[PDB]
């Protein structure tokens, strides 16, 4: 935001930090949702305390699903759940805000371990049978599967596509003050 | 690259995880693959229409926002900075120049 | 681009083209077409109505029929009586909804937001500085969604 | 011998200040929060009796509307307190032991600990 | 919302600007044909004089002993259990004295009060005295708030945790130059702002300005690397 | 009152007509059972007296109509301005957010209306609460004044507060050891007080801070509050920095009340154990994208001319909220706890980052 | 939510003061630094402040011995005679 | 005493000056914001009871 | 906000209403006044009756965004044209189906 002879040159675009805060929330949201619906597929009344996680130990779709979202929410690298707190850190570094990135990586380290504790409690001696039975079998539903399959795919690969979503959001987010 | 083939791809390799997912055969209730590739080449079909139309706008908008920003600088001067010959040639242009209405 | 013609049973489908895709315009824009009513009242819109919002009408009708019975599709436990009303009920809401749709079609050709059949004596000239979309849309059906690409 | 805007802020927050006081009683907190959304009534009217606006005065009468909704959740949640085994004394909900009870005593229930 | 303003000034671009300066001479001068009392009133300047030391050190105690005053109020005294006892001969003596709430709080809340004016007096001394000279500032508040608060941890809560005491002043010092001793969302200033003082004409600036323009059209990835199409 | 113009209210026809057709619907869901046989009725079958209804016609009832909204902002024309007495605002923002937390909870349902059919453990009035909420806080994200978002915010808590009510209690199970003597929950009754009684705080807190904008400015618009303050810095007027300072404070300790953030997260915990996985999937939307991006914006957008007093209280808090959670998340046994400590620990990120968008 | 209305019907005393704000902040291209009048005399009507300060002070001057009698008023003519007559 | 510019900076309100907008510390509402005992309480409440308290405006 | 003249403009006082119609064609009319007569600064008083219309039909808001309309129009008009703006555009969407090379051991700086 510099002047030359009373003409002014800015290459600062002013709404960049709401869109990156819109996709930090929707990220989060879309992680959430990948772990209730890997929660719903089952039986519901087997976790209610924080050791019965071995209970997600019962087939590989639902224990690797469920290794990712947690993973994804403890914001490994690969995962989408890296990308909004990665943008964060580059939004504070360009508002300059060292003692903001400082806070924000103790938070980020507690709240990883806080996170990646339960990846022990997974461990269990045999499969868990966590499923609900009709018609004398245990009830698969489809639907949720394909939509925890979507959520995989953009939990897996979501930082190639990300650029259009950053587009998106700074082009509503550039409707701000206009 | 095409939109229309990557999407029919996505939905082909999507129903077949599915599949695998829910433990069920592949094979298996095949009019399915033909309508997943189907609904998929729409959908990220329209998206790409959709990215491109919002770059458009969003470059447009930025030419508004240039424009919001100089004047909220101005406004945001310190008092006693708006007569400094620093602003004080800028700040004129836009109080009298710019009384064009 | 070219738009369904206004005062015909498809005009609504105008509704569904747009040149930018901003909900609404700026506080002293201007319209794309002239303004025939700019402070209608709710008389004055239900004046202006014509076979565009009747074919709005018409296909909410259509199309409520199978939004209903996938609707029923979720009925347990229930009787004859109730399952006939219930689907009413929501068949008589599409109807709505329908009326809704065409009323604010209305309300827009008064106001001049869509294709009234009138165009403007000086037409407003745009630089296409940035275009990302022109060639894409040439090459695609999506050239029937704009107007003036 | 005080100015009322002064005085009738404080009340607001005095009221506010003794209903963390006194003791989790549900029916004592509700007619405290009564009396705080009372004190809010007050207060809008003078405001809006100073300032000549007509809104605070609509304040007054949606004040005195949400108060009575909140009433009548109240005093649902008392009786459904009476279903639960719970006490409207909150604080004989729980074995912490408190020094501003006189008499708070619980054990468990056993008639004895050590059979031999 | 400031803190630190007197400290923060710029001198050259207040006085430039004409703006009110807080270094400014804030004090009074009795003259002659005036009373003796108003002689003796006008001595009320010495609590002014922020050159003083004894006044700072003053300052500074009062403010720790406020502070350890409303921790206690807020935090320290809940906490702690009294014995029942303790309690029973405190509620006995308020039923035999006219004010003897006064007293009970005074008694509870002096070791607070104290320990509170002695850590801000020995801060401030600290601080005056030994770390007001060094070159890095960031470095120099670093390591002076984590000392003091690792010896604070260790005296006035058991030695075993000064490590986090250290822990804490190493933060505490880094908050405090970024937001005490630096001016991040308080700034008196507009950022790229300029005073001119030479004789050169408009003409002279403008042509500056323009080879400023392009030097600064540099700046720029595409520019510098030719790699733009052509319009 | 000379002529009632159509752009005054044009965007209420929509939500009145879902409204109409959603509560018509349920007074007629009502009465299901009432079917008179007369006299010279014949019954091809002996009617059934016991029944239970699935709400899955209801949900995809809800989703029907959600989707028609979509279709009516698609379609969507007019100008960037206020309406209904400048009480609400139409311009490209607050219709994009309109429309994302549509399309949010048009997924939320579609996938609520895909797991119900696996076991049916909730009621029909549990989704009209759904219905009621999801037509209500986009108009929450449509405000232009604090009275009307106050005003909304509590007509979408009573609708909160009704699906915690309805909320099933008793199962059945496999449990045979518990006849015949009496075991106490308490869950229910947790959730109903914390949820009452921090609703109450904000409520309380809200409605002073509207009182003092009203003595400060004149109005609680946006636009309005935002103008007055900034001259007023320019102009050294108003020079009470007391009264901004509470006035400000007020406001953020009363959405910290009601967001359950870091200093006071403490009943999230409670409310969250007492509740169901599908309360808590629908809470955790409404919260994230209604409720904390409104937190947001108030800093961002809406009362930005208080910037330079709100930063330092911001900054105070996210210091305290870390240091008050790094050490209690560690000593958690409850999966409802993990989750609800998972979104305290996010919004204390996302309130750092705002400390640094508002710099 | 400023509806220029007064506690019985009328017209809010601050309606112009408003309208002149807000007629101003409209048209400028920098409102908040060029229409400093407009608001200050708007935030006089609201608050009082000048009225305040007018009135600590007369107290103030009140407090001395300044003053000793004041002109007498007849009813008949607009005219102040002295006291002393 | 403090001087004449002082004096009409004191007295000096508002910038425009054709706009009336006198001081009151608040506005009447009641009785269509009016007055109905323009009396000491005394007065009001004695006048109605005992002669000699209203002056008969005729 | 507080420094947007788009949200200003949508601030307006109770039972305030614009007649957009009159409006524009009022504005229609002088800018046709205007845009026969060419200058680098538009001079409303070259103009006076159509000027006189203008101010007493459109608001102080909406004058102000058709200024700041007009003055990027013209800012615009004087630097592109429509067949190099379709040959840039062009040339742009094709190259970026390519990627970009680091100019290594450059000379300019
Ligand atoms: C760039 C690389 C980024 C890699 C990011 C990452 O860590 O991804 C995890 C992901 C873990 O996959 P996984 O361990 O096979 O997961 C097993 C299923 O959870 C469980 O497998 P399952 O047998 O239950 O079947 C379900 C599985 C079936 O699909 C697969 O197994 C395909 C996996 C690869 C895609 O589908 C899914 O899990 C969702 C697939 C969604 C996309 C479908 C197209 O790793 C990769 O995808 C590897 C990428 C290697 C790239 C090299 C260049
Ligand atoms: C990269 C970033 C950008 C990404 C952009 C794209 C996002 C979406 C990607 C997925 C879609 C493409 C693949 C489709 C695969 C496929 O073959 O599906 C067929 C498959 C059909 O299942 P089926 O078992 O064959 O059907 C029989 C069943 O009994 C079920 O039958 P039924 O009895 O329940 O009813 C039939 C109904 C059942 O299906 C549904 O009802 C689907 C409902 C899903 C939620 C949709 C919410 C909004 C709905 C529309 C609202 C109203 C619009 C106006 C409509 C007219 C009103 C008069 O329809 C169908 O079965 C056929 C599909 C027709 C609807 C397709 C809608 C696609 C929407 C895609 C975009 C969504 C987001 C847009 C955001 C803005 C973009 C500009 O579809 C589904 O099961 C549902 C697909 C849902 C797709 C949308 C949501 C996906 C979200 C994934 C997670 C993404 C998170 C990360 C994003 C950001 C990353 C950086
Ligand atoms: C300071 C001047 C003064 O009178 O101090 C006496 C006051 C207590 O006098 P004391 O000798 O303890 O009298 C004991 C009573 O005879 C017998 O004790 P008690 O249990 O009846 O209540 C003792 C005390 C209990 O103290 C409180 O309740 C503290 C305040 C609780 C929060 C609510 C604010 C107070 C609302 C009522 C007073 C508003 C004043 C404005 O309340 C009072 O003495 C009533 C006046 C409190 C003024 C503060 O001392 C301080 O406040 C220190
Ligand atoms: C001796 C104590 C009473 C006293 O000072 O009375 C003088 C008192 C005159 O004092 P002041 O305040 O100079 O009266 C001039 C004010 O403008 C009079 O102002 P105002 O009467 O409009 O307002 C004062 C009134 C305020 O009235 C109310 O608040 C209405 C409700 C009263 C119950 O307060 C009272 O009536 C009671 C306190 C005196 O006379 C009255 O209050 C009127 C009744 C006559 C005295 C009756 C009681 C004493 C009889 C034996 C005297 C030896
Ligand atoms: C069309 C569907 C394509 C994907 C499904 C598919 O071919 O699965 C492999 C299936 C077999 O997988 P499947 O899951 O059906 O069988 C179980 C696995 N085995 C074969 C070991 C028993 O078909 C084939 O492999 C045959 C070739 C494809 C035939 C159809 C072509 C069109
Ligand atoms: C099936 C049961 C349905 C519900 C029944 C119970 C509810 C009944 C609600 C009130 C109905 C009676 C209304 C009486 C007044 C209007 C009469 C009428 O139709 O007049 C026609 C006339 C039509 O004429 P007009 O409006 O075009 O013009 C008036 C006439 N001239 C031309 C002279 C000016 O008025 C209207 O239709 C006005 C409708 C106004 C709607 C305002 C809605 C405000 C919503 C605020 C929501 C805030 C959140
Ligand atoms: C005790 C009864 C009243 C007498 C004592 C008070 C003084 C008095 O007479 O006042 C005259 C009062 C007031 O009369 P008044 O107000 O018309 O005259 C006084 C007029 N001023 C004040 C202007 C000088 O009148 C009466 O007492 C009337 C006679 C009442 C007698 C008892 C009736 C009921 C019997 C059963
Ligand atoms: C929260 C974030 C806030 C914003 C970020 C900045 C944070 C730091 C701001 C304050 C910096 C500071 O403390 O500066 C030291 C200050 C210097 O003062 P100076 O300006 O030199 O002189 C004026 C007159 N002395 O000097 C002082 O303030 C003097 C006192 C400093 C030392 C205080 C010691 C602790 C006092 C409270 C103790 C409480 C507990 C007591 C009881 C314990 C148990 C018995």
């Amino acid at each position: 935001m510099s002047i030359f002879s009373n003409i002014w040159i800015n290459n600062d675009l002013n709404s960049y930090g709401l869109s990156i805060l819109l996709l930090n929330i929707i990220n989060y949201l879309i992680v959430f949702m990948l772990i209730l619906s890997v929660i719903l597929l089952t039986n519901l009344s087997k976790f209610k305390s924080l050791n019965q996680f071995k209970e997600f130990n019962s087939y590989n779709f639902i224990l690797y699903s469920l290794i990712f979202s947690l993973l994804s929410m403890a914001g490994i690298p690969p995962l989408l759940g890296f990308t909004g707190k990665f943008l964060a850190i580059l939004y504070s570094s360009f508002k300059s805000q060292y003692l903001l990135i400082l806070f924000m990586t103790i938070l980020n380290i507690f709240g990883m371990y806080f996170y990646i504790q339960n990846l022990r409690f997974v461990v269990k001696k045999n499969k868990s049978s966590i499923l609900n039975y009709k018609n004398y079998y245990v009830n698969i539903n489809y639907s949720i599967t394909l939509n925890i399959i979507l959520l995989n795919f953009f939990n897996f690969f979501g930082i190639l596509f990300l650029s259009d979503l950053i587009i998106i959001l700074n082009y509503i987010s550039s409707y701000i003050y206009i | 690259s095409s939109m229309l083939i990557w999407g029919a791809c996505f939905g082909l390799f999507t129903r077949a995880a599915a599949c695998k997912a829910s433990m069920i055969p592949l094979t298996t209730s095949p009019w399915k693959y033909p309508k997943y590739m189907i609904v998929s080449a729409v959908t990220f079909y329209y998206f790409d229409w959709y990215r491109r139309m919002a770059l458009e706008q969003l470059c447009y908008n930025e030419e508004k926002l240039e424009r919001y920003q100089i004047r909220a600088k101005l406004q945001s001067l310190k008092i006693g900075e708006e007569l400094s010959d620093a602003y004080r040639e800028s700040f004129f242009e836009h109080a009298v120049q710019k009384n064009n209405i | 681009s070219q738009t369904f013609a206004h005062d015909s049973f498809l005009g609504g489908l105008n509704l569904f083209k747009r040149r930018d895709p901003r909900f609404v315009l700026d506080q002293g824009e201007r319209p794309p077409y002239p303004i025939i009513n700019s402070n209608s009242s709710f008389v004055d819109v239900l004046s202006n109505f014509n076979k565009a919002d009747f074919g709005l009408v018409l296909f909410s009708a259509a199309i409520g029929f199978p939004l209903s019975r996938w609707v029923l599709k979720g009925l347990t436990f229930s009787s004859l009586n109730y399952r006939r009303g219930l689907f009413s009920s929501v068949y008589g809401g599409v109807i709505l909804w329908g009326l809704v749709l065409g009323f604010n079609n209305s309300y827009y050709r008064l106001n001049g937001f869509v294709d009234n059949g009138l165009v403007w004596k000086r037409k407003e000239r745009k630089l296409n500085k940035y275009d990302f979309t022109s060639e894409f849309e040439d090459n695609s059906f999506f050239k029937k969604l704009r107007i003036r690409d | 011998m005080l100015t009322w805007i002064s005085f009738w802020s404080l009340i607001f927050w005095l009221i506010l200040i003794i209903l963390v006081l006194k003791p989790k009683n549900f029916i004592s907190i509700l007619f405290m929060s009564e009396l705080t959304w009372l004190a809010l009534y007050c207060l809008s009217l003078l405001f809006g009796a100073i300032y000549c606006d007509i809104t605070l005065l609509s304040i007054s009468f949606f004040i005195l509307g949400v108060a009575g909704l909140e009433f009548s959740f109240g005093i649902l949640i008392a009786i459904l307190y009476k279903n639960l085994n719970e006490s409207l004394n909150t604080d004989l909900n729980n074995n912490n032991n408190n020094q501003n009870i006189f008499d708070k005593n619980f054990k468990t229930p056993l008639e004895k600990i050590n059979w031999q | 919302m400031e803190l630190n303003s007197s400290a923060k000034e710029d001198s050259h671009y207040v006085g430039v600007l004409g703006y009110p300066s807080q270094h400014d001479p804030h004090t009074l001068h009795p003259k002659k044909h005036d009373s003796t009392f108003t002689k003796v009133y006008a001595c009320r300047d010495m609590l002014w004089d922020h050159h003083w030391e004894v006044r700072n050190t003053l300052y500074a105690g009062f403010k720790g002993a406020l502070l350890g005053v409303a921790y206690a109020s807020g935090f320290g005294l809940i906490s702690k259990t009294v014995p029942s006892i303790v309690l029973k001969k405190m509620f006995r003596f308020v039923r035999n004295n006219n004010f003897g709430h006064i007293r009970i709080m005074q008694d509870l809340l002096t070791p607070y009060a104290l320990t509170g004016f002695g850590l801000g007096s020995v801060y401030y001394l600290y601080q005056h005295n030994v770390w007001e000279n060094r070159s890095n500032k960031w470095l120099a508040e670093v390591l002076s708030n984590a000392l003091f608060f690792q010896v604070a941890t260790a005296v006035c809560v058991n030695p075993g945790f000064h490590i986090y005491g250290m822990v804490g002043g190493i933060l505490f010092g880094t908050l405090k130059y970024a937001f005490y001793n630096s001016s991040f969302f308080q700034e008196k200033e507009s950022i790229g702002s300029y005073t001119t003082f030479g004789d050169l004409s408009e003409e002279e600036r403008k042509k500056q300005e323009y080879k400023d323009y392009i030097q600064f059209l540099g700046n720029y990835h595409k520019v510098r690397n030719g790699q733009l199409v052509d319009l | 009152l000379l002529r009632l113009l159509v752009s005054e209210y044009i965007f209420f026809l929509p939500v009145f007509t879902n409204l109409f057709i959603y509560w018509h619907i349920f007074f007629k869901n009502n009465i299901n059972l009432v079917n008179k046989k007369n006299n010279w009725d014949k019954s091809i079958s002996v009617k059934n007296i016991i029944i239970k209804q699935n709400p899955s016609f209801i949900i995809r009832l809800n989703l029907l109509l959600n989707s028609l909204m979509v279709l009516y902002l698609i379609t969507f024309n007019g100008y960037s301005s206020t309406f209904w007495w400048s009480h609400f605002k139409l311009n490209n923002y607050s219709l994009y957010m309109y429309l994302l937390v549509i399309i949010f909870n048009n997924y939320f349902l579609y996938i609520t209306e895909k797991h119900i059919k696996i076991l049916n453990n909730y009621s029909i009035d549990y989704f009209f609460s759904i219905i009621n909420i999801t037509l209500f806080i986009p108009m929450i994200f449509l405000s232009n004044t604090l009275f009307t978002f106050f005003f909304l915010i509590e007509l979408v808590s009573c609708a909160i507060f009704y699906k915690f009510i309805v909320s099933k209690i008793s199962f059945k199970n496999s449990n045979y050891k518990d006849n015949y003597f009496s075991i106490f929950s308490k869950n229910y009754l947790n959730v109903l007080f914390y949820q009452y009684w921090s609703s109450f705080f904000s409520s309380v807190m809200i409605g002073f801070c509207i009182i003092y904008l009203f003595s400060l400015t004149g109005s609680t618009e946006w636009s309005i509050i935002n103008f007055i303050v900034a001259s007023n810095n320019q102009i050294n007027y108003y020079t009470n920095n007391i009264t901004l300072l509470f006035i400000c404070l007020t406001l953020i300790i009363g959405f910290i009340i009601k967001l359950g953030i870091a200093p006071i997260q403490l009943y999230k915990i409670e409310i969250y154990k007492g509740l169901p996985f599908l309360s808590i999937f629908f809470y955790t939307t409404f919260y994230f994208l209604i409720f904390f991006l409104f937190f947001s914006l108030l800093f961002i957008y809406y009362l930005s001319a208080l910037n330079n007093f709100f930063w330092i209280i911001l900054l105070i808090i996210s210091i305290i909220g870390i240091f008050y959670i790094i050490s209690i998340i560690f000593d958690i046994n409850l999966f409802k706890a993990f989750l609800a400590y998972s979104t305290i620990i996010n919004s204390i990120s996302f309130i750092l980052l705002i400390i640094a968008i508002i710099f | 939510s400023y509806s220029g209305y007064s506690l019985n019907g009328g017209v809010h005393p601050c309606l112009p003061f408003y309208e002149r704000m807000l007629q101003c902040a409209k048209s400028e291209a920098l409102p908040i630094k060029m229409c400093t009048a407009q608001t200050e005399d708007y935030l006089e009507c609201h608050h009082r402040k000048k009225q305040y300060a007018l009135n600590y002070a007369i107290k103030k001057e009140l407090n001395n011995i300044r003053i000793v009698a004041l002109p007498r008023y007849d009813e008949e003519n607009d005219t102040f005679v002295p006291f002393s007559q | 005493v403090h001087g004449e510019e002082y004096a009409q900076k004191m007295q000096k309100r508002f910038h425009q000056t054709d706009i009336w907008a006198p001081f009151r510390h608040r506005y009447a509402y009641m009785y269509n914001s009016s007055n109905k005992n323009v009396k000491d309480y005394k007065q009001v409440t004695l006048s109605r009871y005992i002669n000699g308290f209203d002056k008969f405006n005729v | 906000m507080e420094f947007s003249n788009a949200l200003l403009s949508q601030t307006k006082l109770p039972g305030q209403q614009y007649d957009y119609k009159r409006c524009f064609q009022a504005s229609n009319t002088h800018f046709e006044c205007l845009d026969s007569i060419r200058d680098a600064y538009d001079n409303h008083h070259k103009c006076p009756q159509t000027y006189q219309a203008w101010q007493s039909s459109c608001d102080v808001g909406i004058r102000r965004y058709q200024m700041d309309n007009r003055e990027q129009q013209k800012k615009d008009q004087l630097l592109y044209s429509k067949e190099q703006l379709k040959n840039y555009n062009a040339a742009k969407n094709k190259e970026a189906y390519g990627i970009t090379a680091p100019k290594n051991l450059s000379f300019a700086f």
